[PDB]
This record gives structure tokens, C-alpha cells and sequence, in this order.
């Protein structure tokens, strides 16, 4: 639960100082060097937060896989093709399988990059940091409604994130350890434990692994690149780009209201809970 | 067989009447003959100390006394403030013809009102959902419950009988909304700066002293009675029998005898009862303009329902008749009499 | 969801209420202080409808407490039930207030605190998003309760328009005019904005109260420690099917719905037995319901001086009948079987009558789990005998000259006094005529 | 790594974060001197975070106390909580100041003590190689913490300009105006310094805190010594997602973040309901958190003074509702479904608004892991109010020729008065603007 699911956020805030070393792909070395230095700061970054003893540190290892960034060449990501790998030890067989391994690798390279997105949404304000940087704090060419629309871009991100982590973390701890041990069933627990995985998958998104979902959560990521190369960088190219955000934020609240069949998905009505915001304003 | 096998009924894993049951089976076999009375006062054995030891299985397991009084509660409405401010948000947002999203919405609403009113049991608000039909005119009187149950309390409660329970509970929030909405057009009209001194409003006021007083009195002695010495029968025979089924039949006597007294004729009077609670809707929506009383609209509105109230007291006048000249039945005759020295005197 | 805010006001509006709340920490089993017992919850289903909902467990009263005499407060916080109350919600310490015996002074003092009386008596109306009304527990006697309790009756008649307005206010004494004499000009000013600026009143004689208070209570010197015992628990009575879990007329929009025929015809008569702590040691051989009720109409409960024989030509319109605790409701509906056999209330010959019983559980306590009690609200046209008895003392007080020149020199340049005076008979005569 | 200094400074501002370092010993499990529980590392999994991390685990504070009044300073030596505290980082023994009451004398104090101002206090800064940022703990009250806390808001800007500013300012009294008569003038000039020189603030009013001293706390006489309670432990509530392990807005820049709307409009409204310790023998029944919220956006926790009336046109825009300790997080996401059908925020009609909740484990103690927590930021646009009665407090005060010739004699030569009222009323027009 703390180097998978990230509820002792030490860990994934130091995995944004990894977020912090990449920034764009690829730009980055094809070297044999390039996991021998790279396995090693994550584990330097466990001890960079001063958390947990070397006992449970040799069950989490990094396998850096190699996928095409530039497109032609290979110069792979930290953003989405950097994977945590959990070990199979001695007497603890029946707990993990390989298909419980194979969405572990799904789950961590999923918050990579959703915490990508509110880092470098932060890095931002970190660019127009008072001394002053950018000014005009009104005017000259807009920053009074530049930074409004930028504000309620980074406020409905920030709001869906968390409401995205409360849904997966929160009842899936509280049905798990407790109800397992105390059913005195405990006999053949991979058949207990795939099914808690399983569960933690469709509290996810789960999309079925399939759905346009997914497409939209990459189309919004598709503009925070673009959010934030016009602000390291154009204001009017700004006011377009933002509009096709309030476009695509639009065109996913529609969807929702298309997967909307009844009692189900408790993400549909905290999407809902929005959707009913949307409508007394 | 299925659960647990130190749960039996006999007492096969658990118990010793396995032993006393082959001696009396030993004895029933050295019979070349047979006749009635040997074998039937035996199935008395096979049957009584099997009949009680279940009886004293699911009363520790469960506090038998606990949820036989909150299903109760949930349908017949012995928690009648707690279900009305339900009844008044899903009012709001139920006008529509229904559609299939409204069975989720009504549902999330009916927890936050169970919510905020701070039941004494969390856990006892989501042990149920509510259900709702296609899309006749409304959703109101096409709504329903599920209240499911857990092990071996649902031999005592088949899927069958709870669409029973279910049906008369529809209609009893049907009585909790048309006496609320009549006690909120009523309460309209309680100054004189909303008062219009006509005659026209005079003629509005002797109708609702007739109709107002009609479901605060027929759906109360209706209702009350229906509770009260039919739960206390069932009190005094758990507390005082140890056998199975003759308290599993006489709640099936309970049950039958509540859908009895609340269905009063098949045709006529379900017919008279809620041509009532539709006249007297009307009369909530005649109200509910802005200064009634004076409006041209305000008493030509009101004229066709100053026929249809005693187009009901009449149709009342026409069931006392077959009530007074009677062979029909004891408990339809007590009751609407019941209501009518309290209308009449 | 149902929260009723309490108006107390004025000397004996203030006493009334006082132990009022005093005694709802005795059947709701808590302290003014504390929760030493758990009898709160499992033995009472609903606690907040009178109370502010709990912050720590602590059911703050709803109540405002206002009158021009300090007197009243201060035999109020040396009393160990005053720290329920607060010292925010109403006044801190030393509050105080006029000189004063006036109507127009309470009259003219409501729009000069016209912004500090509309501030903080509105902050406990948002607590709760769907309010039930206001009773305004004000007093008739004096100029203290009359002269300023007609003011808010006309200003929160359209500030709160969607909202119940029924009020327990309490009849003056008039046995002699010595020490007051402004009695009839006070009351009949307030008896104007009862009916026109007020749906509904529950009437409490005086003269009625020293009947009852010498008939099985045995006193020799009539004191005011006794108006605050008959009062309290027929207030506490009045809210039984709405403090305790109930189902039918659970709601003060409930009962009085149900027994006001028409507007300026509200006036409730009032019965209440049980009042007798020697009665107890033999109800434990269960003394029934069938006996309780055939003396509730027959006029000994009352607390309204009327004529002995105005009531052949009058007619009971709307009885209530309420049985509380222990009713054993096998025979309840045999209670109400014998009703139609005596005829001992007229009906009208109009329309129908209505005899509505209902039941409620009362607190788990030993002299409220064991004796019957019978709380009787009536309505019976015999009620224009006070306004008769009101009417011949207010004509035959002008005649005889008697301030016309001491209570026009404040805010009053108009003859008001046949304005009272005909819509008092505008009562009187459509009374009569309702029954045709 | 996340390393944030303190900067306590004035006569208000050091006692107030005195008792701050005093509660987080209490919760971390460790004493001032020593370590004599266990509790301090498997309780609590981050304690470097406010503290200087151990050489000998020794947790140092990150602390500095700079105060013209020497009074403030003895009062802390005496106490057993000093020797945490370091001779060295700050002051030794016997330091002093100015005479001293005045703006212009901090003002100008802070270009003569310039070069050791900046020597001691930029030792702990390079101790981590990310530091996080400053936080100002000063006062707005008096000429002390005003006069040269403006000074410290200009010069860090520049200097240190990649780092989070962001403060716990405490708003002066405004009840009557004879012991202290410069109020109008260094109040508004150090609140222009708040919003161009600095990012955000955290706004705690003085008139406010009595309405909540007098509200549950019970006292007669108020006095200095409960200024520290109310604000100490909503202090260490603001960093229970920075100081205990939590996963999202865990940094000082995470939660600043996700709530200002633009610049010169970061006032962010407080709340905090529990404080009393008599709740303590109810919550063993499992108190939810369906009931904690309700009555956050209800306005009885609240530390600003506003207008009641004039929340209909106004709008909130970020709302923050931080649960601490026992949560029972299956229900949390049941809280957050009430708020749609209620909507007691009012919404802004131009963009999205959002109702942020967040949790995280509190200290191992008695008192901690029982008792639900409720600390709100809010941020409503009702703030103006505050700004309107601080203008007209100080446009009235300058047509009385008051403090023109008794402040312009040491270090100002031209009227900087309209400077501060023009950038205020801008403050003020783009907060109604805000929502079109």
C-alpha cells in the first residue's frame, strides 16, 4: 500500500523529483548506463524521504522498459515507462501471482502520470514566482483573465485528482485486511487477493480497459504540454488553446452523461456531483 | 446442509436426538401391520423437538426481536416523521413521467434524508434500496422497497410476501402525502393578509372542513388500529409458544388480516378512496395560486369540486348502506362505522 | 425539519416558559448541565424539535426571553437550570429594560430596537433550512406582554409569511380593578391582532385557574408559584405526538389543522385531569381508558369561565382527546363507542363532528409510565361569553371617563376603540351564525 | 527537502507561536529536552518537516524571534519549553530593542541592523538544498510587528524569489480606539505589503475571537492568555497534511495552490468547530463525519467579521473541509453527496467551483484518536467587508487631522496616504468584477 498505491505520499512526491528529471521525452541517454544510474536513484529516493528499513526495500524493484519516445529511436519515459516491480519471495507465493504483478505495473504507471500533470501544473507558478517575473499583475496583455481561466483549468484537475485517489484508496483499505483475516477462510488466498486487485482496478477508472475514457485522459493531457510551453515560452495562441480545453472538459462531462445507466460506478455520481454544480451556476 | 452443519434443525452433528430417533425407529419397524394412530403420534417426535430447537437457534444468532420490528417499521411506517421528509424531496424532483435514472436519484435521496435526521443505527439506513413503473404519468403510487435479508430469517419472509408488505406501503405514503399536502394548503390560508373576507371563500371553507377531516380521521383509525392489537397479538405468542410453524402461520394470519382491513372493497370503495385523495389534490393546486379566493379562476375551478367532494361523501353514504344491511364482513363493518359516528356525530 | 422558535415575553410569559423547559430535561431524562443518564436515546425517538440540534450533546434551548422588568431574570440565573440557557443567544448580563407599565410603551419601543429585535432573534431561524412557525408564549395581563407582543404579531405576518402562527397566551384576572386598571384597554388591543394578525390561540383563563387551584390542590393564600404548575405540563401535553415518536398529527401543523374551523374562530378550550399524587397508589390494578374520557366533556376540566346554560344552544364542533403513556389501545376504540350514546357534546347541525383520539408513549419514568393522562382540546361556541364578559367591561369603562385623557398623549391621535370594538362583535356574530 | 522557516516576529507574534513549538511536542511524542517515548517514529512517520532534523535526536525548532519589546522574550526563559529553543539561532541572553511604539521605527531600524538581520537568520536556510519558503508569524497590531514585518516583505522578494510566501497574520481589535490611536495607519500600510509583496495571507481577526471566547468558553473577564488556544491548534491542524504522512496538497504549496483565484485576492476565511472538552463522554457511540461539515459553510465557526445580508450576492469560489484522525472514510465521499442538494455556498456563475476534502492520521494520543476535527479555509468574496471598514476608519480619521504632523517628522516626506487607498479599493473593485 505504500510503494503501490501511494498512501504514504512520501514516496510519490519524491517520484515527482523523478517527474522533475525527465521533463519531455525523449531527450534522455540510450546507454546501457541509462538503467544502471536510473534503478539506483529510486532507491537513493527511499531514503531521501527517511521511511522504512531495507527488509521490505528488497521487495520493490525498477525495471526500466524501452519503448520509442522520439518515435523512430528509442529514449524511454519516467512519465509512463517507469515501473515499479514487486517480488516474488520464499514463503509469500499464494499472495502474489503474475497476474496481480501485471496490473501493479498498470497502477503505478497510471498516477505517474496523472501526478506529471499536477506537478508541472505547479511548475507553472513556480515561472511567474513573485520578485516579479512575468508582471503586468492586471495589465498590460492580459493576466487578469489569462490567469482566471488558468486558475479553473488547475482548479477541475486538481478536484478530479482528488477525487480520483479518495475513490481508489479509501474503502478497498477498509474492505481488505480486516474482512479477509477475520473470515477464518484463509486457505488458497491468490483466489481472494486477485479478486481485491480486481476491485482496486474497477475503482480506478477501469474503463474496461477499453473505453474512450482513456482517450480523454490523454487529450487533457495533451493540452497541459501545451499549457505549459506557452508559459516556459503568444497570448493569443494562449486564449485558443484554453477554449479547446473548456471544449474536451465539456466533451468529457458528455461522455459521463452517455455511461450514465443507473446505481452504478460510484465515480458516475461524483461526476454527477459536478455535473449538478454545473447547473446552479 | 448448505450453511453450517452445527446449525441443524433435529440436532444431527450438534446433538443426540439421532439416537433416540433410531430407537423409535427400531421400535416402528418390529411391525408387520400398520394402521393411523402408532405411526401419526410419532411424527409428532420426528416433528415437535425438531419444531423448537430452531426456535432457539435463530432468536441468539440474530435478536429475532430486532429487525421483526424494523421490516415492520419500514412498511406498515411506524417511523412516520422519518419517511416524510423523504416524501417531501422526492416530491420536487419526481415530477416527470419516470425514467429509469430516477430509481438511483430517489434512492440517494432517501439516505441523506434518513441521514440528517440521525437514525440511532447507521448501518440500519443502507440495508435497504428503493425500486420504481416504466412511465405511466407519474411517480408517484408506482413506487416500491427492497428491503433484502440475510440467513435463515428469509424462510419467515418468502420473495412473494414482501411485494405484500410493499404494495399497502405505497399506498400508505400516498395517505402521508395527500395529508401533508392538505395540511400545506391548508396552511396557506391561516392569516387574514392571505384571507379574502368573499363568499366565495366561504364556500372554498366548508369543503375542507369536510375533506381535511376525512384523512386525519380515515387513515388514522384505519392505520392505528391496524398496528396496534395485531402487533400484540404477536408479542403475546412468541413470548409464549416454543414451536415453529404455528408461529410462522400466525404472522401469515397477521399479514393477511392487515391487507384486509386496508383494501376494504376490490372495486368500489378502493375506487371511492382514491377518487377522494385525487379531489382533494385538486384542492391543494386551487390554493397554491397566489390569493385564491379572489380570483374568477379561483371559484370557477372551485365549482367542479365543490360536486366531486359530495360526489364522495355520497358515495361514503352509499358503502354505510351495504355496512348497515349486512352480510358481508365484521371488520369492513366496525371500522367504517368507527369513522362514522366520528363523521356523522 | 420541524423546529419551532419559542417567543417568550413579558412578566408571566417568561415564568410560563421558564419551566417549560424546566420540564423537558426531567421526561427527556438529561440535565441542564450535562448527560449523566442514558435513557436519552433508547427511551425517547426524537429530541430535536423543540431543542437546537446537539453540538456536544448539549440541546440548546430555542428560545428568546424579552420584557421590560429585570425581575423576572434575575430569579432565573440563580437557578442551576439557567446554564442550559444561554448568555448570547438573548441578552448577557444585566439586561434591562423600561420604567414601565404602558401598552404604548412596549407599542412604541419596537421601532426604536427595530435593528438590535430583528438581529438576533433571525439567526436561529437559518438553522434549520424548512422552519415550522412561531408561538409567541406572551401574556394579556399587564402592559408589559400586550404592548409589545402586538408588534411583532404585524411585522412577522409578511417578513415570514409561509410560516404557522398559534400562540399560548394566558387570559388577565378579573376579580377587582384596584391595582390595575388599564386591563380592559391592553387586552382588548391585543385580542384585535389575535385574530386578524394571529391564525390560532389557546385561551388560559385566570379567574379559571384559582377554581382548579382550590378544588383538589388545597390552598389557602393564592400565590403566583402556583400559575406555572397547570401551565407547564399541558404545554409539554400539547407536544406529545411531536416531542415523542408518533404518527398521525405528529406536527403542530397537524393538530390544529384539524379543529380551526374557520379564521377568527380559534379559540381552544383546554382539559387536563390528572393533577393528584394520591391517585397513585391505586392505578396499579389497571385503571383503564374506558373511564378517563366520559369526563373530559363533562365540564370539571375546564379552564374557561363560560355559562352553565349557554350550551344547549351551542355545539361542540372539533373535540380533541389525547391519551398519553400507558393506554391499552384494545379499548381504545371501546372508549370512543360510547361516545355516540350520551350525545354529552352538541353537535351541529350544519355539517359533521369529529371526535379524533391519538396516542403517544410517554418518557420512561415511574409517574409517567403508570398513571393515564387526558389532555383535551375542544372548540365549543360558547366561547363568545368571555368576549361578552370583555366587551360589557369595555363599553361600560368609557362611559365613566376613565383614560381617554391619560393614554392618547403617546402615539395615539385617533379614536382606535370602536375599532376593537365592532370586530370583537364581528366574532360574536359569526359565531352564532355558523351553526344554521 | 521540505524545510519551511518561521519568521515570528512582534509582540503578538512570538506569543502566539511560543505555545505553536509547545503543542507540536505534545503530539510528535517527544519532550523539549529529552526522548522519553517510543511513540515519536512508529506513531508519527514524518517529523522533519518544522523542525531542524537531529544530530542527536534533538529535534531543533526553525525558528527566529526578533521583538522591540523585551517583556515577550522574558516570559519564555522561565518556562520549560525554552531550552528546546537555541541561544545561538536567535539572540543571547539579555537582548533588547527600542524604546519603543511607532511604524517609522521598525521601518527605519530594519536599514541599520541590516547587516545582521541578514547573517543569522540565512544560516538555516542553506541547510536543505530545496527549501520550501517563509511564512512571516506576525502581527498586524501595534508598531512593533507592523513596522518592521513590512520591511522583511520587500527585501525577501528579491532575494529568495523562487519561494512560497505566505502568512498567519493576526488582525488588531477595533473596539474602541483610546489606548492605541494608530490603528488606521499601520494596519492599512503593512496590508498593502500583503498583497503585492507577498502571496497570500491567512486572516484572523481580533474582534472575532471573543465572539468565539465568550461562544463555548465560559469566561468573564477576557484576557490575553486565550489568545493562544484558538490559534495554536489551527496552526498545527494547517500542516496535518505536511507534518503527518498524507498523500495529495502534502507541501505548503500544494493546499496555497488549489485555492487562490488570482492574485491580491488570497484572504482565506478560517473555521474550526471543536473546542470543548465535555464532548469527549458522547463520542464512544461512533460519531460520523456526516454531520462534521453541515456546519463548516454554516456561519458559527467562522473568524472574520462579515455581513450576514451579504452572502446572497456574493459567491464562494474554493472551499477546503480538512477531516483529521478517525475519519471512517467510507462515508467521506457520503458527506461530500450532501452538499449538491443544499448548496450553501453559493457558486461563482462564471466558472467551476470545487469542495475540496482531505484526511490524514493524527497524533497517537487520547484526546486525538477519538474526537472528530473539522479545520475550514474557505475563501468567500464577503472579504470586502473587512476592506470597507478599515477604509472608512481611515478616510475619517484623516479629516480630523489626526497623526499629520505627529508622523511625518522621521523618514517621510511625501503622502504615501492615497497610495495605500487607491491599491485598497483596487483590492475591492476586482472582487466584485470577479464574478461576471
Amino acid at each position: 500500500r505504500h510503494f503501490l498505491l501511494m498512501e504514504d505520499g512520501e514516496f510519490a512526491q519524491s517520484l515527482s523529483d523523478m517527474l522533475f528529471e525527465k521533463l519531455g521525452s525523449g531527450q534522455t541517454p540510450s546507454e546501457l548506463l541509462n538503467p544502471l544510474v536510473l534503478n539506483s536513484i529510486l532507491n537513493k529516493a527511499l531514503q531521501y524521504s527517511l521511511h522504512g528499513d531495507s527488509s521490505l526495500a528488497s521487495n520493490l524493484t525498477f525495471a526500466l522498459k524501452y519503448l520509442p519516445e522520439v518515435f523512430t529511436p528509442t529514449a524511454p519515459d519516467a512519465l509512463s515507462c517507469l515501473e515499479l516491480k514487486y517480488k516474488v519471495d520464499w514463503p509469500l507465493n499464494i499472495v502474489i501471482t503474475d497476474t496481480c504483478m501485471n496490473k501493479y505495473s498498470r497502477i503505478f504507471s497510471f498516477l505517474l502520470q496523472l501526478k506529471h500533470m499536477v506537478w508541472t501544473l505547479r511548475d507553472v507558478w513556480f515561472h511567474l514566482k513573485r520578485t516579479a517575473l512575468v508582471n503586468q499583475a492586471s495589465n498590460s496583455v492580459q493576466y487578469r483573465q489569462l490567469q482566471l481561466y488558468r486558475h479553473e483549468m488547475q482548479h477541475f484537475v486538481k478536484v478530479i485528482q482528488g477525487y480520483i485517489a479518495n475513490q481508489i484508496l479509501h474503502v478497498t483499505w477498509c474492505e481488505f485486511r480486516n474482512k479477509l483475516s477475520a473470515v477464518s477462510n484463509l486457505e488458497e488466498i491468490y483466489k481472494t487477493h486477485a479478486d481485491y486487485l480486481n476491485k482496486a482496478l474497477f475503482r480506478g477508472l477501469l474503463t474496461e480497459k477499453a473505453a474512450p475514457l482513456m482517450n480523454i485522459i490523454h487529450s487533457i493531457f495533451s493540452l497541459i504540454l501545451k499549457f505549459r510551453l506557452q508559459l516556459i515560452s503568444n497570448f493569443g495562441l494562449m486564449q485558443q488553446s484554453y477554449n479547446t480545453f473548456k471544449y474536451y472538459s465539456d466533451f468529457l462531462f458528455e461522455v459521463v452523461s452517455k455511461l450514465v445507466n443507473r446505481g452504478y460506478q460510484p465515480h458516475l455520481e461524483d461526476f454527477l456531483l459536478r455535473i449538478n454544480f454545473n447547473s446552479y451556476y | 446442509e448448505n450453511q453450517n452443519v452445527n446449525m441443524s434443525r433435529t440436532g444431527s452433528i450438534l446433538k443426540n436426538q439421532e439416537d433416540t430417533f433410531a430407537a423409535e425407529l427400531h421400535r416402528l419397524k418390529q411391525q408387520p401391520l400398520f394402521s393411523l394412530v402408532d405411526f401419526e403420534s410419532v411424527l409428532d417426535r420426528i416433528r415437535s423437538t425438531v419444531a423448537e430447537h430452531l426456535w432457539k437457534l435463530m432468536v441468539e444468532e440474530s435478536d429475532l426481536l430486532g429487525q421483526l420490528k424494523i421490516i415492520k417499521d419500514f412498511y406498515l411506517l411506524g417511523r412516520g416523521e422519518l419517511f416524510q421528509a423523504f416524501i417531501d424531496v422526492a416530491q420536487n424532483m419526481l415530477k416527470t413521467p419516470p425514467t429509469a435514472v430516477t430509481e438511483h436519484d430517489v434512492n440517494v435521496a432517501f439516505q441523506l434524508s434518513a441521514h440528517k435526521v440521525l437514525l440511532d443505527d447507521d448501518n440500519l439506513l443502507p440495508l435497504l434500496n428503493l425500486t420504481i413503473r416504466e412511465a405511466p404519468t407519474s411517480g408517484w403510487a408506482a413506487l416500491g422497497l427492497s428491503y433484502k435479508v440475510q440467513w435463515p430469517l428469509h424462510i419467515l419472509f418468502t420473495p412473494a410476501v414482501l411485494e405484500k408488505y410493499n404494495v399497502v406501503f405505497k399506498y400508505l405514503l400516498s395517505v402521508r402525502r395527500v395529508q401533508s399536502e392538505l395540511q400545506h394548503c391548508w396552511a396557506l390560508q391561516m392569516q387574514r393578509k392571505h384571507l379574502e373576507s368573499n363568499k366565495t371563500d366561504a364556500i372554498k371553507w366548508r369543503l375542507q372542513n369536510h375533506m381535511a377531516f376525512l384523512v386525519d380521521n380515515l387513515q388514522y383509525y384505519l392505520q392505528v388500529d391496524v398496528l396496534e392489537s395485531q402487533f400484540s397479538q404477536l408479542l403475546q405468542q412468541i413470548n409464549s409458544t416454543r414451536d415453529f410453524e404455528s408461529i410462522r402461520l400466525a404472522h401469515d394470519h397477521f399479514l393477511s388480516n392487515l391487507l384486509a382491513q386496508s383494501f376494504i372493497l376490490l372495486k368500489p370503495v378502493f375506487h371511492c378512496l382514491n377518487e377522494i385523495l385525487e379531489l382533494c389534490h385538486s384542492f391543494c393546486s386551487l390554493v397554491s395560486q397566489n390569493l385564491g379566493p379572489l380570483d374568477e379562476r379561483g371559484a370557477g375551478q372551485l365549482d367542479i369540486l365543490v360536486k366531486g367532494f359530495s360526489c364522495q361523501s355520497s358515495l361514503l353514504f352509499r358503502i354505510l348502506s351495504s355496512v348497515r344491511n349486512h352480510q358481508i364482513n365484521p371488520d369492513l363493518a366496525q371500522l367504517l362505522l368507527r369513522l362514522d359516528y366520528n363523521k356523522y356525530y | 425539519p420541524r423546529e419551532i422558535i419559542t417567543l417568550q415575553l413579558g412578566q408571566c410569559g417568561n415564568q410560563i416558559g421558564f419551566e417549560f423547559w424546566k420540564q423537558l430535561c426531567a421526561e427527556h431524562g438529561i440535565s441542564p448541565e450535562g448527560i449523566v443518564e442514558e435513557f436519552a436515546t433508547e427511551g425517547t425517538d426524537r429530541k430535536d424539535v423543540f431543542f437546537y440540534q446537539a453540538d456536544d450533546e448539549h440541546y440548546i434551548p430555542r428560545a428568546v426571553l424579552l420584557d421590560l422588568e429585570p425581575r423576572v431574570i434575575h430569579s432565573i440565573l440563580n437557578s442551576p437550570y439557567a446554564n442550559l440557557y444561554n448568555p448570547e443567544n438573548i441578552y448577557l448580563s444585566e439586561h434591562g429594560g423600561g420604567a414601565g407599565n404602558n401598552w404604548a410603551s412596549g407599542f412604541s419601543q419596537g421601532e426604536k430596537i427595530h435593528e438590535d429585535i430583528f438581529d438576533i432573534i433571525d439567526r436561529e431561524a437559518d438553522g434549520s433550512d424548512s422552519l415550522e412557525g412561531f408561538v409567541l408564549c406572551h401574556s394579556i395581563a399587564g402592559g408589559t406582554g400586550s404592548g409589545l407582543g402586538s408588534y411583532l404579531l404585524e411585522r412577522l405576518n409578511d417578513r415570514y409569511p409561509k410560516k404557522l402562527v398559534q400562540t399560548y397566551s394566558v387570559f388577565p384576572n378579573q376579580d377587582e380593578m384596584s391595582h390595575v386598571v388599564v386591563q380592559p384597554y391592553n387586552s382588548l388591543l391585543t385580542l384585535k391582532r389575535l385574530t386578524q394578525n394571529a391564525d390560532c390561540v389557546v385561551v388560559l383563563d385566570n379567574t379559571a385557574l384559582n377554581r382548579i387551584a382550590t378544588d383538589r390542590l388545597h390552598i389557602q393564600n393564592p400565590s403566583f408559584s402556583q400559575i406555572n404548575q397547570l401551565v407547564s405540563t399541558i404545554m409539554s401535553a400539547s407536544t406529545t405526538t411531536l416531542r415523542y415518536p408518533g404518527y398521525m398529527n405528529n406536527d403542530l401543523i397537524g393538530l390544529i389543522a384539524s379543529l380551526i374551523p374557520t379564521p377568527r374562530l380559534h379559540f381552544l378550550m383546554t382539559g387536563y385531569t390528572p393533577l393528584t399524587t394520591d391517585q397513585s397508589v391505586a392505578s396499579v390494578r389497571k385503571t383503564t381508558v374506558l373511564d378517563v374520557m366520559r369526563r373530559l366533556l363533562q365540564p370539571k376540566n375546564v379552564m374557561v369561565s363560560t355559562g352553565r346554560d349557554r350550551q344547549t344552544n351551542h355545539c361542540y364542533i372539533a373535540i380533541l382527546n389525547i391519551i398519553q403513556g400507558e393506554v391499552d389501545p384494545t379499548q381504545v376504540h371501546k372508549s370512543l363507542q360510547r361516545i355516540r350514546e350520551r350525545k354529552l357534546a352538541n353537535f351541529i347541525p350544519w355539517g359533521p363532528a369529529s371526535i379524533q383520539v391519538a396516542l403517544s408513549r410517554k418518557s420512561p419514568y415511574l409517574p409517567s409510565a403508570h398513571r393515564v393522562s387526558g389532555l383535551m382540546m375542544a372548540n365549543h361556541t360558547n366561547i363568545s361569553s368571555l368576549f361578552e364578559r370583555t366587551c360589557r367591561q369595555y363599553d361600560k369603562l368609557r362611559k365613566r371617563e376613565a383614560f381617554l385623557e391619560q393614554f392618547r398623549k403617546e402615539d395615539i391621535f385617533k379614536d382606535n376603540f370602536d375599532e376593537l370594538d365592532n370586530s370583537r362583535e364581528i366574532v360574536q356574530q359569526l359565531i352564532d351564525e355558523y351553526h344554521a
